[PDB]
């Protein structure tokens, strides 16, 4: 009819001075502009970054590339997604040009790990290996966001790798059998014969909580008690501790965030310690009256901030003055502490002195709301707490302990190894934790097996498998049982069902996929009764992978 | 058109008791033809083997229940008998046959590689 | 349709047994699989009506 | 649904046990394909790299038309399973 | 006090209940009142606390050497709870 | 020397030989790629033991024969149309602006084009 003129119209015009780059474009496949110029047309007729591969002469315009930048992104930590908004392959990514093509690739939904937040991803990989990671839509969490972190961090998983047993004969490593790998550990567990403390294992920031749990029954039948994470917490229990899920969980969750008055910022740079939670609060403080304060180390952010100081002191006047009076004025409050807080040495003054503040009012806690929260970093803080992987005592941790079983662990420097001490590092990458080991067990990595992850939510993220591990590496947990045969501390887990078997004692919301257990209003009261510097240096450098990929190299 | 050698009627039995009849005299038609089958396929064991063989076919799959499966399970036997008799299975399926065929610990299948 | 186009078995001759014999499947080279990359629009609507008008309410 | 079908489909006894099928949908339709093996899914071949398998499941794919019926066939082959919900 | 402060065989306390429903009414009571004596008493000892959405009450604490044993709590009062804790030890 | 055969270089400190049958290609010793795996890497495997390396084909590297070609020159203007320099038998015809100031190479020939002021300028 008429109406179709105008599709022949429009389609007609974009196509006028359009490069005919087709074979040759990134995108050539998956363009908006080929599969709506046969469907609805006719038939006859400088660079921005070490990452984005621009190309403006196969633009068509729209400005999206700028809409974005001015609304949600605002030397930007989130410029990567102008990738995926663009239709035609006016920019495509430059670190996956010309690798791959579209109906090639296999699709896996799946989740990050980088970062404390877990968002659904979409990966494309070929055969063994992964090619490019997009972002699945889930209004819950990112909702079409993904920082440049975790999506140009793919190639890190194509070098390093740990594809073999490794045994240290001298300073060297060598390549050496499961079975000498297996038992090395025992030969030389027994030579030096560890004691009820001597013993020691430490988590990873990327250690999956299939590990984290199976470790601790390993280590539990050798009787020892000097396991946490790589942190440096300074008060040896946490501060917030494991009794109590709300005390370290985002209560709210992300989807209870667009509908909060006043926000408190203890001691975080939100840019670069949750990029899609960051654009979140900028799209919010746009539009609403939202009033965000900085209690912290300084920074430079996408958005001004209610900026008080830099000391703990500065807090102190906070929750009685104007600053917190808003805070009793708000419907729904919100209050964060960053994954920065822990490490500090006022870590115990932060928690006594805030929460004395949500066991005031009412108004902060509310059948539909609760205004304290925890914006932690790692993807295992979260599953070691809502599983008890954590000690209880400061003289536990000040043990010289004889063997140390590093399960992922990188950030060790300030943790005090023994020199003497026997150390085996567990994990898939050789990096700062791997110097220090003396048999290397290879692990795997994340997109490589069903691992079930917990979010600083508290949402409970599985895995589904993308590829197999590279060379000859097995399971995460799997070496722990096939370790625990080796040293008389035999599990009774025989199958990756049994490992959530397990699961289950541990507590009921480990088994819900996608599914997340709050804590119930007449309950996180009392948890809240307990209690009564950016902890980040390298954006680039922060996790295992990201050191080892050769793309981050073109970000410093 | 004249149907071939130990044809029969592909009917939808509608009766429990008929067809608990028919299988066993389907069972005593294959040791009947126990000498022949060793004769004809020149298999290497002996008359009470594929007899022994032959039992352990028939005793593995009587626990059945549903009976429009009963009758898709007698069809399909009465194939395998037919084909069997007229000789049309080469001689290597039926070697085959009988030479296909306890696990091992979670070590023993974590190390090579599990499956 | 659930039935692979691969198939589950395929022969080859072992020369201890001195005959032909089946295996488990074993490819060289997998079948892949190229329908990822389809259509994710519509292609084809109603369409124009010819029927006959006898044969209408 | 109570019927042991498998006993007539002809399957080998790994496709009972020893695979799991997910049940997806990509944005009107539901689909089925089973995960990949633990090893042996893919090794790169050592004469010309071609991408060897050992998986005869990995090339298929059956497109259904609603959650129900899906769930009605993989009860009736007796294939363990499990429901992805897409995001809303 | 009393047997509050647990034996060294309790290394790990964990508390299950529903959120909403009516099973769990009675071991919400138990833990909410009666949580800070044994924590301050018994400094080393975990008290882990796991919500679900409808499940009944269940209390297993882990013993020496990685051992548990399973223990119930469906329907019992506000204070037989303390009694039903002191006989695990 | 076994330190450039298995790395992926711009072009070669050495000068190539076209009798040396380790090298990448005749006129080329590195690889051009970083995943091309190296020809002296591939040659030392099994079924080349008794093969003669001499007869193997060893076709000339692309990537040397478009850079001994001159580069193209356009003058007074700042758009540079090739189509395959070879008919309606070439590559689709494409629009090359030349605002920026350097040789710009064509999309599939590879051919490289400069404008008539920054001839003294590109060259250096
Ligand atoms: S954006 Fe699409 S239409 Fe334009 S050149 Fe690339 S593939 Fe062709
Ligand atoms: S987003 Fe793409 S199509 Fe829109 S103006 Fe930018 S380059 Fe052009
Ligand atoms: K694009
Ligand atoms: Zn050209």
């Amino acid at each position: 009819p008429k109406i179709k003129k105008a599709r022949e119209g429009v389609t007609e015009m974009l196509l006028e001075n359009h490069p005919l780059d087709c074979p040759v474009c990134d995108q050539g496949g998956e363009c908006d502009l080929q599969e709506q110029s046969l469907r609805y047309g006719s038939d006859r007729g400088k660079a921005i970054g070490p990452l984005i591969k621009t190309s403006m002469n196969r633009c068509i315009h729209c400005t999206r590339c700028v809409r974005f930048l001015n609304d949600v992104a605002g030397n930007s930590e989130l410029s990567a997604n102008v990738i995926d908004l663009c239709p035609v392959g006016a920019l495509t990514s430059k670190p996956y040009a010309f690798r791959a093509r579209p109906w090639e690739l296999k699709r896996t939904e799946t989740i990050d790990v980088h970062d404390a937040l877990g968002s659904n991803v979409r990966v494309d990989t070929r055969g063994i290996e992964v090619m490019r990671v997009l972002p699945r839509l889930n209004d819950e969490i990112n909702e079409e966001w993904i920082s440049d972190k975790t999506r140009f961090a793919c190639d890190g998983l194509k070098t390093q790798r740990l594809t073999k047993p490794l045994i240290r004969q001298g300073n060297t490593f060598v390549d050496a059998t499961w079975e000498e790998a297996l038992a090395t550990i025992a030969e030389g567990f027994q030579k030096v014969q560890p004691k009820e403390n001597e013993i020691k294992a430490i988590v990873g920031s990327l250690t999956d909580l299939e590990s984290i749990v199976a470790l601790k029954d390993l280590v539990n039948k050798l009787g020892s008690e000097n396991v946490s994470t790589d942190g440096d917490a300074t008060t040896v229990p946490p501060a917030h501790g494991a009794d109590f899920r709300s005390n370290y969980i985002f209560n709210s969750t992300i989807d209870n965030i667009e509908e909060a008055d006043q926000i408190l910022l203890v001691g975080t740079n939100p840019r670069h310690e949750a990029a899609v939670l960051n654009a979140r609060i900028r799209k919010v403080w746009l539009r609403s009256d939202l009033e965000v304060h900085h209690v912290g180390e300084e920074f430079d952010s996408t958005f001004e901030l209610n900026h008080l100081g830099s000391d703990v002191n500065a807090l102190a006047k906070a929750l009685t003055g104007e600053v917190g009076k808003k805070l009793s004025e708000a419907s729904k409050p919100l209050i964060i502490i960053g994954s920065g807080v822990t490490e500090t040495q006022d870590a115990e003054a932060v928690y006594a002195t805030v929460a004395k503040f949500v066991t005031s009012n009412a108004n902060i806690v509310t059948p539909e709301w609760n205004g304290f929260n925890l914006l932690h970093r790692e993807a295992s803080r979260v599953g070691a707490l809502d599983v008890g992987f954590t000690t209880q005592s400061p003289e536990v941790a000040n043990t010289k302990a004889k063997f140390i079983y590093l399960l992922g662990a990188d950030e060790i420097v300030n943790k005090d190894i023994p020199k003497d001490a026997f150390v085996v590092y567990q994990g898939h990458h050789g990096d700062l934790g791997a110097s220090f080991a003396d048999v290397i067990l290879p692990g795997s990595a994340y997109t490589e097996k069903t691992a079930t992850y917990v979010n600083t939510e508290g949402r409970v993220q599985s895995t589904r498998a993308a590829t197999n591990p590279p060379g000859v590496a097995r399971e995460d947990w799997m070496i722990i049982r096939a370790l625990s045969e080796y040293l008389g501390a035999t599990l009774p887990y025989d199958n990756l069902y049994e490992m959530r078997s397990r699961l289950a004692d541990v507590a009921p919301h480990l088994l819900r996929h996608e599914v997340v257990e709050p804590v119930s209003e007449g309950i996180a009261k009392v948890g809240f009764q307990s209690l009564v510097k950016n902890p980040i240096e390298n954006f680039y450098f922060t996790d295992v992978i990201s050191k080892s990929s050769p793309t981050m190299a073109k970000c410093v | 058109t004249n149907p071939t050698a130990f044809a029969q009627t592909t009917r939808y039995v509608k009766d429990s008791t008929e067809m608990r009849t028919l299988v066993l005299n389907l069972y005593r038609r294959y040791l009947r033809h126990s000498r022949g089958f060793v004769n004809n396929y020149n298999l290497d064991i002996p008359a009470s083997q594929v007899r022994t063989k032959i039992r352990q076919e028939f005793e593995r799959q009587r626990f059945v229940k549903d009976l429009p499966l009963k009758n898709v399970l007698y069809m399909k036997a009465q194939m395998e008998f037919q084909e069997l008799v007229n000789f049309w299975k080469q001689q290597c399926h039926v070697m085959q046959y009988f030479e296909s065929i306890k696990g091992d610990s979670f070590v023993q299948k974590f190390l090579k590689g599990a499956q | 349709k659930d039935f692979p186009t691969t198939g589950y078995t395929e022969v080859r001759y072992d020369a201890e047994k001195r005959r032909v014999v089946y295996e488990p499947l074993e490819l060289t080279q997998a079948w892949r699989n190229f329908t990822v990359g389809s259509s994710v629009w519509e292609q084809v609507g109603d369409g124009k009506d010819f029927t006959p008008e006898s044969f209408k309410l | 649904t109570d019927l042991a079908k498998e006993l007539v489909s002809g399957a080998p006894k790994e496709l009972i046990t020893e695979r799991v099928a997910r049940i997806y949908q990509e944005t009107e339709t539901w689909k089925i394909d089973w995960d990949i093996l633990n090893k042996g899914n893919r090794w790169e071949n050592d004469l010309m790299g071609y991408q060897s398998s050992s998986d005869y499941m990995q090339g298929t794919i059956l497109k259904f038309d609603t959650r129900e019926g899906a769930i009605r066939f993989a009860k009736g082959q007796g294939w363990d399973y499990y429901i992805q919900e897409p995001k809303v | 006090s009393s047997k509050f402060v647990f034996p060294k065989v309790v290394k790990e306390l964990r508390f299950f209940l529903s959120q909403t429903g009516e099973a769990s009414v009675p071991l919400r009571s138990f833990l909410t009142k009666t949580y800070p004596a044994i924590k301050k008493a018994n400094p080393t000892l975990p008290i882990l606390i796991r919500e679900a959405y409808g499940i009944p009450p269940s209390v297993t604490a882990r013993l020496e050497k990685g051992h548990e044993v399973k223990t119930n709590l469906e329907g019992f009062s506000a204070d037989q709870i303390a009694k039903t804790l002191q006989s695990i030890a | 020397s076994t330190k450039e055969l298995t790395t992926a270089r711009i072009k070669d400190i050495s000068k190539p030989d076209e009798n040396n049958l380790q090298q990448q290609a005749p006129n080329r010793i590195s690889p051009w790629s970083k995943s091309q795996k190296p020809r002296a890497e591939a040659q030392d495997n099994v079924r080349f033991a008794v093969k003669d390396l001499a007869k193997q084909p060893r076709p000339y590297a692309a990537i040397d024969l478009i850079y001994k070609q001159p580069i193209r020159y356009i003058e007074h203007d700042n758009v540079a149309v090739c189509d395959g320099n070879g008919g309606a038998q070439g590559h689709p015809k494409v629009y090359i602006n030349l605002d920026q100031n350097k040789a710009i190479p064509c999309g599939y020939c590879g051919l490289r084009f400069a404008q008539a002021a920054f001839k003294e300028d590109i060259e250096s």
